[PDB]
Formats: structure tokens, sequence, C-alpha cells
């Protein structure tokens, strides 16, 4: 469930003039692609994934003292 | 009646293309005059006339003046190739001659 | 400049013909003669 | 009967009207979408009775009445 | 070129009718310059009015109205 | 008593906003604009009756102000001129 908005599609590019988007070709290959990806976790990570909340909500982080 | 909307504006100009249609039709330049006449005479006297006042406030920001006067007029008529062309046997009033003295006359 | 290019032509490896005065003005650099006539020179007027 | 011809409504690409290069941007003198610099030369200093035609092949002319 | 048909003789027999003794060689280019600006004026506009006249062929008419247009009025043609 | 002071103003107070003019300078440009009038709409019925026409369309006042105008003056002029005709017809 990641998502990612990779830019705006180039068929839909010149509808203004000066807007600021990233204009990207339509991807031509599938629309499903289906690959499998064997992986490794050590168990640190696991043990600070559980104590502490880690780098995707933890926006109070940009402080930095305490 | 619906709104009047005066043709200058219809038209994007502060000339009156009104008083234009009049002068044209009335002034018996022909039998029958279309809209579009009026519509491009009144354009083309707008844009002399901007042309002209502009090159005599220039004239007149050159010699600090807030005012236009004839003479302005008259500098600015005359140090353009074309408005010169334009009124080459035309003169105006108060408006003096452009400052010249030939060389031959100038001290040696 | 035409004098000045010469001698950086001469002395110079890393100035080449194309970062001339006269390379920058001529028909193998605009698109309008490849637009109307081609890769080819100019018509000199011939017959066919 | 003769009105199934159906418009469009889509962003357009839009492409030279002199050359047939693809050009992004226009002029505000004679409207006339161009490739580069050269093409804007030949634009401003070609003869008058023509940068209405390359308006009149790409059409919406608006030729005066 | 053209204009060089417009000849050194030519331009002679026209001063002499002007009551011109002595020609210096310098006056056959001026004349010839200022021969063009002089048709240039009188052709922009004849063209002007062959224009307006949707027509493809410049007329008498045509030329006559120019000359009228600068005050060279010309008698004998329309 | 009618006169083109009023658009002469409008026109002054848009291209130099600050600036005035005088009665005696407003006196010669009202003779300015009724000068060019004259000349460009006498041209103009020439053309017309040279033409066997009988009306002044805006072709006529296109092609009087390319007579009577000098180059570039002609030039700008034709464009102006034009610009207003298109945006007429389009509203």
């Amino acid at each position: 469930g990641a998502c990612k908005r990779v830019g705006r599609s180039d068929a839909y590019a010149t509808e203004f003039d000066l807007e600021a988007e990233e204009y990207v070709p339509i991807p031509k290959g599938e629309v499903h692609k289906k690959k499998e990806i064997v992986q490794d976790v050590t168990l640190h990570d696991l043990d600070v994934a559980n104590a502490r909340p880690q780098g995707g909500q933890d926006i109070i982080s940009m402080m930095g003292q305490l | 009646r619906a709104k009047a909307k005066t043709r200058s504006s219809r038209a994007g100009l502060q000339f009156p293309v009104g008083r234009v249609h009049r002068l044209l039709r009335k002034g018996n330049y022909a039998e029958r005059v279309g809209a579009g006449a009026p519509v491009y005479l009144a354009a083309v006297l707008e844009y002399l006339t901007a042309e002209i006042l502009e090159l005599a406030g220039n004239a007149a920001r050159d010699n600090k003046k807030t005012r236009i006067i004839p003479r302005h007029l008259q500098l600015a008529i005359r140090n353009d190739e074309e408005l010169n062309k334009l009124l080459g046997k035309v003169t105006i009033a108060q408006g003096g001659v452009l400052p010249n003295i030939q060389a031959v006359l100038l001290p040696k | 400049i035409r004098s000045l290019e010469n001698d950086l032509l001469r002395y110079d490896k890393t100035f080449s013909y194309d970062m001339t005065l006269d390379a920058q003005r001529d028909w193998s650099k605009s698109l309008l003669h490849a637009f109307r006539y081609g890769p080819r020179p100019f018509d000199p007027s011939s017959q066919a | 009967t003769n009105i199934e011809s159906a418009p469009s409504l889509a962003p357009m690409k839009h492409y030279c009207d002199v050359t047939g290069l693809p050009a992004p941007y226009l002029d505000p003198k004679t409207r006339l979408r161009y490739h580069n610099k050269e093409i804007f030369a030949m634009i401003r200093n070609l003869p008058q009775g023509m940068g209405e035609q390359f308006l009149e092949a790409r059409g919406a002319h608006t030729v005066l009445k | 070129d053209n204009i060089q048909g417009i000849t050194k003789p030519a331009i002679r027999r026209l001063a002499r009718r002007g009551g011109v003794k002595r020609i210096s060689g310098l006056i056959y280019e001026e004349t010839r310059g200022v021969l063009k600006v002089f048709l240039e004026n009188v052709i922009r506009d004849a063209v002007t009015y062959t224009e307006h006249a949707k027509r493809k062929t410049v007329t008498a008419m045509d030329v006559v109205y120019a000359l009228k247009r600068q005050g060279r009025t010309l008698y004998g043609f329309g | 008593k009618e006169s083109y002071s009023v658009y002469v103003y409008k026109v002054l107070k848009q291209v130099h906003p600050d600036t005035g003019i005088s009665s005696k300078a407003m006196g010669i440009m009202n003779s300015f604009v009724n000068d060019i009038f004259e000349r460009i709409a006498g041209e103009a019925s020439r053309l017309a009756h040279y033409n066997k026409r009988s009306t002044i369309t805006s072709r006529e006042i296109q092609t009087a102000v390319r007579l009577l105008l000098p180059g570039e003056l002609a030039k700008h002029a034709v464009s102006e001129g034009t610009k207003a005709v298109t945006k007429y017809t389009s509203s």
C-alpha cells in the first residue's frame, strides 16, 4: 500500500503553457507487473522499529536537540 | 431596450467611433459607409495621436516640464522621419524651428 | 577577429573551426536551407 | 442526418506552422508558432500579405468582411 | 541590374533638353538613383491601386492616379 | 461645438499619466486629428469612385491608410486598425 506520484502525463502537458509539473511519458509496459523479491531484515531493525517510531510519521524530529 | 454599449468601447477605443461614423456618412465621402470603416478609421486616428503625444511628452520631460505645449509638439513632429513626412507641409503655431546652424558658418 | 581566430586555430588544439565567426555564419548552420533545399549546397540558379 | 460530425475537447500539441517541427511558443505581432530564432528572423522580416496566409493554412484566418 | 539600361547617352540627352552645357561624370549615377526613387514611389502607389481593384494587371489609370496622388498630374492617358 | 478634445485627453492620460497639455497645444492636436481624418476619408472616397463602388468598407480605409502613411507608420496603423475591427466583429 505504498504510493508515489511520478508526474503529470505528457498528453495533458500543454493544457496551459507555463504550468509547473514534471511532464513524463506514459509507461510503455504492462500496467500490472508481478515480480518477487527475497529480502532480509536484521533483528536489531525490528528492535528499533518496535521501540521508537521511525522515519515515516516522526515529524517532530526536525527540531533536533532533544 | 437593452443597455447602450458605446461603440468606442465595444471596440476597446477611447476615440468616438460614433462621431467618426457621423462625419464619414454626413461628410459625403460616399453613399454608404460600413461599420468596419468607422472602427478602422477611429483606430488609425488614435494611433497617430498616441505617437505624436508620446514623442511630445518625451520632449517635455527632456526640458523638465509637466505640460505639453506647441513648441514641444513641433520639436516632436520634426525629430521623427515618419511624422515629419506625414506633416512635412504643415505649420504649427507657436512651434518655432529646430536649432540648426550650418557648418561653414560655425567658428573655424 | 579573423586574425585572432587564425592564430587560435594554428596554436590552440581546443579551438575548432566551429567556434569561428565564419562557421557561426554559414549555410551548414541554418535549418531553413536544410528545410527548403537539403544537405546539398545552394541552388546556383541552373536549369534543372 | 449529416449532423453526426463530432468535435473534441482535449489538450492539443501545438506544432510550428512555418516548418513542421514541434514549437513551444508564439508571437504578439503575428501570432505564429515558431521553433527557434532563425524562424523568428524569417517571421519578422517576411513581406506583407503572407503572415496572414500562414494562419490561413492553419485556419482561423478571420479575414475582414 | 537594369538601372544601367538608363545609359550615359540617354542621361546626356535629357540634360541637353534641360539646357545643360557641361555634365560631370558623377551626374550619371546620381540621376539613376534619383530616377529609381521616383519610380519606386509611383509604382508603390500604382500597385496599391491595382491590388485594391482586385486586378493582377497594372493599368494606365493606376499610374495616372499614382502620379496625381504625388502632385505630378499626367494628361494624355485616361 | 464639437472637438476631439476629450479623446485627446484620455489618450494623453493613458500614455503619459501625470503630464497635461496646454489649450493651444490641444487646439493644434485637434487640428491634426481633423486633417488626418479628412485626408484618409478623401483618399478612400477617391478609391471607391475609381473602382465604381458606392461604399467605403474596412478595405477602403485600409488601402487609404497604406497610401497616406509612410513606412513603419503605415504598417503600424494598418495593424491597429485591423485589431480594432477584429475586436468589434468579435463583440
